[PDB]
């Protein structure tokens, strides 16, 4: 890819036995993982692939690196308009691993019901997130997360935080590179993640995260610097309203940066909309 | 009663399990990216205008079968259909574009 | 580096996760009870003596076809295949008998006089739904006839009907006297005798129908261990079932599936009539919409964990092993989740009823099974078990509890619990220890019903009563050793636990001892 | 290897318990509120200048005893050694006076004192006044009019702090036949205890109006209410106060079995509690007090309000240099237990060694509050509060998350009223709270919750708020810096608002200390 | 609303404190040991049955002070008093016997010629230090002998010196051969032969000095049950008075108390080479700050909980009892504490040695450590320390924790234990059950050293050896039943737990009953 393509996410594929004997050192090198269950399938007993799916889903979850879960989610939906129950149940589970996002191959390729087939992973990942147990999962993520220095860390922990105890509508976050938007969304707020950037590659590539709803601010820079982060929040609040994730009066938390560039997210407000 | 805030609330595991509610609707808001991959059932810029509006967030091209030609068709297709929602700030959705390697195979 | 044990030693249930090890292999000892429907492909005696072989718990008999002469016959076979083994008591594995009632079940009729002639239906176009039976045996592509008298009564303009596994839908857009003018939805290939669901709809059909009656008695006569009664809406349905079943059949288990919504709003009043549960997902994802099934099936498996209560995670569980000889990615997941859930027995139905590879499925989900079986985090499950189970004065409960403790603190191969009525046996099952509970009983019936519960080995002993009761006592308790030993599931040396009784009889479980295999 | 950090990392409370370690050195910040009562080994502006550098935050006057002038004059004394230290503000500690009222008691009868005690015999008690003047081992009168009606035949009564017990055999009328189960020292006009009964006696006395209203004048930070039995109690002591004392802080003093059982109607009522143990201990059997203590704090904690642990926490450094070793046991354990301030009382008041006690409660809570098993008591406080829409709440909880996780050497708070700074506290970091405030009441009564250490802000108004606004947080920067808190460089937890006035803190801020 | 039942069920530790109730009574048992320091107040064959009657289960002898022949007319006293019960074998309660070491302790010399004279020391003025023993008699406000001959070579000039429990301070102004010149810092009443601290220095005396040796000679030869071993710095320290000891003293079990920071410091070796541990809280909050002192204790209790080695918590519980009838708060907070942090015994010292309220002190501890005993939160120290013990193929190990668990399920009125040796009666003790262990023996050494161990209540069966061992073991469950009754701990009906082995020995306990109370 090299320095023309050094901005491009590097998702590994472990499709095999060595892939998953030798998946810490993967995971540290990439940008983030597929479970590719399809080949892995193969390539270890069937019996084993749930194994694998759920110590590298969990193994992601605790590095904060995007999992996706790949292979045959749907498979009936190529030929049906509906899925097996254990098809849906394998989506649904899959999201209660805590995988950042699912995949369609053969459903949406070539199959006779692709929309429905969307639709169906949009419908079970919602009533699936809903069905996640916060309390325990919050409470692990934190006991196993390292202490650091690091402001964005413990300004993105003390969001999500805040957001469980005003149940708020959202986290909107500022970001540049999307770096601060991928903090928070390693701690798992059941809020979504309002990701405001002005960079339409953040934008895209932070669909590789758990609850990142990537805005792209079109809006031309204003003068002030403070005036122009106030104009982005209330962006991010016009997209909530329309996108009825939350009305005037309800509380959202705010992040920013003390300066403009990376690196320098260090502020949490609890605001209400409106 | 809205988004298993019942279950939410739960002291065990096994307890969160037995609030777990039909009847308790989730919110608007869905957190986990979905990946479709593109093929014939899915190239038309028509149907990936519906494929997005469905809740299509990335675009896989599966480089195991079909030529630069082809795939460059498709991505300029997920372009023409991402773009043609880009009328209205608030409501367009980004949409990223995954290549997803052949790799070290047999044939 | 056997068993997940690295995984079971986790603090948290996220490092739990991280630690699950596809390099450290199961035990031998598989735990979920497995119930096959038997039908064609899986009915001569040669093939049931594979389907056991390779690890059939329970006979599921659907009630839905056939006749009482067919499904006699079933059952002669099941016998005759499961008595096969009895020449060797060590390795005799009890086969229980499930009845599978067909219940308020709605049919259409036959496309253009056959069973098996198809039309295709298109999105938009005009069905005419029609009571007249003259139209019975004529169905087609513009005229479909289904066998449920009251259906205008209870459906509206706009309500949606689904025809065969939900996969047609039709929208009422034109309501007759006893007619349906219908738009096509969702289309596709319509055969016939197609299941029909009607999930906006308060269905008047009857709990348990005259054919319920006749089948329920046959059970009866046939000397089954359990019915799975279909379409349980209340606690009035399970009564129903049981004063039908009467003083006859007072032993027999009642199952009641769960599969409308009405069953999961009524859940706890259903659970507390019933003798366990089934999570019968087939119809359940046609009446409730698909994508809150595994709320339902994690809430019942959950509460009917907390009961102590049997429950059955079924249908479409392997469903593509119908046609192939591996199942997809979404099947084998769905398997492991089942048992990690909590469910107590998993099922197959066409996968071996009908399909191409029933020994196959049988042999998967014993493998799923039983690597799902060491993934637990029995650390949680039997800290919230305890900390959510009533204290009581009972003192086999006591006995239970404190075994299954005692059974994490030594490692222990096995728990070895003699019992009559199986009681004893449910009370440790209830508390999920890892290692199998090998449940001695010389009563036939309680060996069978025993599959229902996650974990209980059956042996059934057929040594004659020794006039010494130690010496009786310890003549079962050395049969099943000689079991784990030949199975695989501890050797000499090793520390097993040992459930008994002060005095003979049923009610008098007090004792737990830890003992070396000999 | 500082901090009881190893302690901290356990999984288990028992292994936490293991991993307390003798040679793991405390920070310097010292959270728990040390409350002092004043009086003749304190009352000099020379000691109270050491008692404050020793580390008292809050100057107890009893009201048991002295008169309007005596508690004028030790109030002047106070100010004028808090003031002393007022010419740095970097250095400078705020220091509360608390007035805590007589209450309602009950009383005898005289001597012309300690006379000797019949163990076993019989006492005539009427209220009419008979043997007035001599008070000998035969009989005894009372003041208390409504005895007859709260104590039934074989309800117990304690005189002299509970040393002289009594059980009734015989009513009333205005008479009462007694045996005598204790043998002790009969004094003249003595303390009276009912043992579970609920006295009917005025919630505020004569005496305890003109205190309170002498109070006011007295421009005191709060009220220590006596023998609170009830919420109407409590609300009887604030229309007292009325309008000019709306900002004095009630604190109840549970002091018998009525005030435990009506627990959560008074703590709702008042503006924190006092574990009373002193008249508790007599109430209540001896053993059960430490029930009612942790029952308190515990509830306490839970409601965010602010807890006092009193009475015989270093009783014997009256007479000794040093403590025993079960008073040691007792402060190290009322920090552990969550109580926002512990008390001296006799230690202080009337002692041989009273800097010496002072300077003991400020070691112990030091090294007891390092032993907190803070992981454990953050992840129960977070679970066990409401969800609210508050965003006061859920910047504080965010804050005190925030500053666990880069383990940050203090959580600053701009605070008016001190509620933002008091929002923190209930969350109980690790971190000191410093409180900046130009309101020096806030200031004062800031000393009432677990970590605030209060800065008072002398600092003109700046014309642009963002300025003055930095200006109090680099006012805070220069305290921590200075109290050795922290060092440029480390990052710090830093509250504000919005915009100015009272209720809108909503800003979190991780910042690098300058 | 009894034994803080509704706060045992709160999910958490916070919860838990907010439903501890004044209003929940406790049961009727005990658990916590009571340790009586026996001297002039208290060594009355009268004062002594009382003791007995109040609670007191271990007499301890200080020999810091006393002759062979007193301490010998003490025990002698103790045994009459024990004994005068053994009448009635169902009340009687065993009495153990422990000596407690002089150690290396420093004492001063007597003032003026006296051992009750009393100089008032005066603060800010000068006191010289001799060891001269021409001064050894002649100790007075300006000069003081102490018995180290060592003093000068390990004090530096400035270091502090520490007299009477610390209460006098002096700093060493001038450093000298043979003597010291220091001023009062805190002054105060200075007595006769009184306790010197030197916390700065390493004090280079030995562990088991001759008169140590002279007294644990005699302590074989008065059959005591333990020896507290004063001042133990290091293991070999342990081995050291273990060797003193010898093969006549093996079965004496050996108290390790730390009282000096290298005793703490050297901790785990010190507890893995003793039988117990006291946290001598009197010298340490000397030798260490006293602020720190609350440290080492819940240090010292958490590894003897997780080793399972009977911990004391000793010196000043109820210190104002010496002079007064009721304790000070600090004092009823530091009972119900110690109790609460998991100490197996609790001590009295100069309360029942020389104090006015000798017995008043022993119920006081009585009545605290059973309401502190309710009020433990068994949910988290049950699952805590069940996580924390090793899995092991002990099938003892194994067999205690299964009663435990059994005891908590049906809130059993106790687990009763036949032991030999008392280890069957320890390994359920450290899993820290609510019910009491009825510990039955024929061993009077194991019923007495069984006090050490929190909840073990002892019990010495009298009845000959039956024929049948079936019956004889019968007989001392029955024996237990008896005692259980008689003392109110159940009633016929109750439910208790029964631990019995399925071979006469020592180490075979594997047999675990729940049965009825006849
Ligand atoms: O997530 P990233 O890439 O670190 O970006 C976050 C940055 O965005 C901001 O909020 C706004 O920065 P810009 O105004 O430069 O876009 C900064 O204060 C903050 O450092
Ligand atoms: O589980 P159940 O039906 O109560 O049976 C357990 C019973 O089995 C026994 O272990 C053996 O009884 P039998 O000798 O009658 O077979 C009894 O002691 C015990 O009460
Ligand atoms: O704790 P309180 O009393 O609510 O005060 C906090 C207030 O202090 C501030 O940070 C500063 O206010 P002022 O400028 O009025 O002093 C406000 O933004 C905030 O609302
Ligand atoms: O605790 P210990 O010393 O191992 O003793 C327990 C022993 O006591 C018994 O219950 C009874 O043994 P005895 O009959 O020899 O006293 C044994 O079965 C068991 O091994
Ligand atoms: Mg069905
Ligand atoms: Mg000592």
């Amino acid at each position: 890819l090299g320095e023309k393509g050094k901005n491009i996410k590097i998702i590994s594929k472990i499709e095999n036995h060595e892939g998953v004997r030798r998946f810490d050192e993967i995971l540290e090198a990439s940008d983030g993982i597929m479970v590719a269950r399809g080949d892995l399938g193969i390539e270890i007993p069937a019996e084993k692939v749930f194994l694998a799916q759920k110590m590298m889903i969990g193994r992601c979850n605790r590095a904060g690196k995007p999992v996706i879960c790949a292979t045959q989610m749907l498979e009936s939906m190529i030929k049906k308009p509906r899925p097996t129950r254990a098809e849906g149940s394998d989506v649904a589970n899959a999201v209660l691993d805590g995988a950042d996002c699912i995949m369609l191959s053969g459903e949406t390729a070539k199959g006779d019901y692709p929309l429905e087939a969307v639709r169906m992973q949009h419908l079970i990942a919602r009533e699936a997130e809903a069905a996640i147990y916060h309390l325990q999962l919050f409470e692990e993520l934190r006991r196993l997360a390292p202490i650091t220095s690091d402001p964005t860390e413990a300004t993105a922990v003390g969001a999500v935080e805040a957001s469980f105890k005003c149940c708020s509508g959202a986290i909107i976050v500022l970001t540049k590179s999307g770096r601060s938007a991928h903090q928070v969304a390693r701690y798992r707020p059941r809020a979504p993640i309002i990701a405001v950037t002005r960079n339409p590659q953040t934008a895209r590539q932070a669909h590789l995260y758990r609850g990142i709803f990537p805005v792209l601010c079109k809006d031309p820079v204003q003068e002030a610097w403070a005036e122009d982060v106030d104009l982005r929040v209330n962006f991010a609040m016009n997209v909530g309203k329309a996108r009825g994730f939350f009305k005037k009066g309800d509380v959202v938390i705010v992040l920013t940066g003390w300066r403009p560039g990376s690196g320098f997210t260090n502020t949490m407000r609890v605001v209400p909309v409106p | 009663q809205t988004q298993q805030l019942h279950a939410a609330m739960a002291d065990t595991f096994l307890e969160h399990m037995c609030r777990l509610d039909i009847d308790s609707p989730p919110i608007t808001a869905r957190n986990t990216g979905i990946i479709c991959t593109i093929g014939p059932a899915s190239r038309s810029v028509e149907t990936l205008k519906e494929m997005i509006k469905s809740g299509m967030n990335v675009a896989r091209l599966n480089f195991s079968h079909g030529t630069h030609e082809y795939h460059a068709e498709t991505i300029k297709n997920v372009r023409t259909a991402t773009e043609s929602f880009a009328s209205d700030p608030i409501l367009y959705r980004p949409v990223a574009v995954a290549l997803d390697t052949k790799g070290p195979e047999i044939r | 580096q056997t068993q997940q044990l690295h995984a079971a030693m986790a603090d948290t249930f996220l490092e739990h996760m991280c630690r699950l090890d596809i390099d450290s292999p199961p035990i031998t000892a598989r735990n979920t009870g497995i119930i096959c429907t038997i039908g064609p492909a899986s009915r001569s005696v040669e093939t049931l003596k594979e389907m056991i072989k390779s690890g059939m718990n329970v006979a599921r008999l659907n009630f839905s076809h056939g006749t009482h002469e067919y499904h006699a016959e079933t059952i002669k076979n099941v016998r005759t295949a499961t008595e096969s083994f009895a020449s060797d008591p060590i390795l005799y594995r009890p086969v229980a008998v499930a009845l599978d009632t067909k219940g308020p079940e709605i049919r259409t009729g036959l496309i253009k006089g056959s069973g098996t002639a198809e039309v295709e239906l298109k999105k938009g176009a005009t069905l005419k739904i029609t009571l007249d039976n003259a139209y019975m045996e004529k169905c087609d592509e513009n005229i479909l006839w289904l066998d449920y008298k009251n259906i205008c009564k209870v459906v509206e303009v706009g309500s949606k009907i689904y025809v065969d596994d939900g996969l047609i839908s039709l929208q009422v857009k034109q309501k007759g006297a006893d007619f349906l003018v219908t738009e096509v939805e969702n289309g596709g290939s319509l055969g016939s005798k197609k299941g029909v669901n009607l999930p906006g709809a308060a269905v008047d059909l009857p709990a348990v129908s005259e054919k319920d009656i006749q089948d329920l008695k046959f059970g009866v006569e046939q000397d089954v261990d359990m019915v799975f009664a279909s379409f349980i809406r209340k606690a009035s349905d399970v009564h129903e079932v049981r004063k039908v079943l009467g003083e006859k059949g007072k032993n027999i288990k009642i199952i009641s599936k769960i599969e409308n919504h009405e069953g999961v709003r009524r859940f706890d009043e259903i659970l507390e009539a019933s003798d366990g549960i089934m999570v019968a997902r087939g119809d359940l994802g046609i009446e409730i919409p698909a994508e809150k099934v595994f709320l339902a099936q994690k809430m019942m498996i959950g509460r009917c964990n907390r009961a102590g209560k049997p429950v059955i995670c079924a249908t479409q569980m392997l469903e593509s092993m119908i046609k192939k000889p591996r199942p997809t990615r979404a099947e084998g997941s769905d398997v492991a989740n089942a048992v990690l859930d909590g469910a107590d027995c998993i099922m197959l139905s066409g996968e071996t009823a009908k399909g191409d590879y029933p020994l196959e499925a049988v042999r998967m989900q014993h493998l799923i099974a039983r690597e799902a079986e060491a993934a637990i985090y029995h650390l949680q499950l039997f800290e919230e078990l305890r900390r959510l189970a009533p204290i009581t004065s009972d003192p086999t409960e006591a006995t239970a509890v404190g075994a299954v403790e005692a059974s994490f603190k030594c490692c222990s191969g096995a728990i070895i619990v003699l019992t009559k009525s199986g009681r004893s046996a449910h009370q440790v099952a209830r508390y999920r220890p890892r290692a199998p509970i090998i449940a001695v009983t010389r009563n036939p019936q309680t060996a069978r019903q025993a599959h229902l519960y996650r974990g209980i080995f059956p042996v059934l002993c057929k040594d004659p009563v020794q006039e010494a009761w130690a010496e009786d006592v310890d003549l079962r308790v050395n049969f099943a050793m000689n079991v784990g030993k030949a199975r695989g599931f501890f050797k000499k040396g090793d520390v097993v636990i040992v459930l008994t009784g002060w005095r003979p009889g049923s009610g008098f479980t007090n004792t737990m001892r830890v003992v070396p295999v000999p």
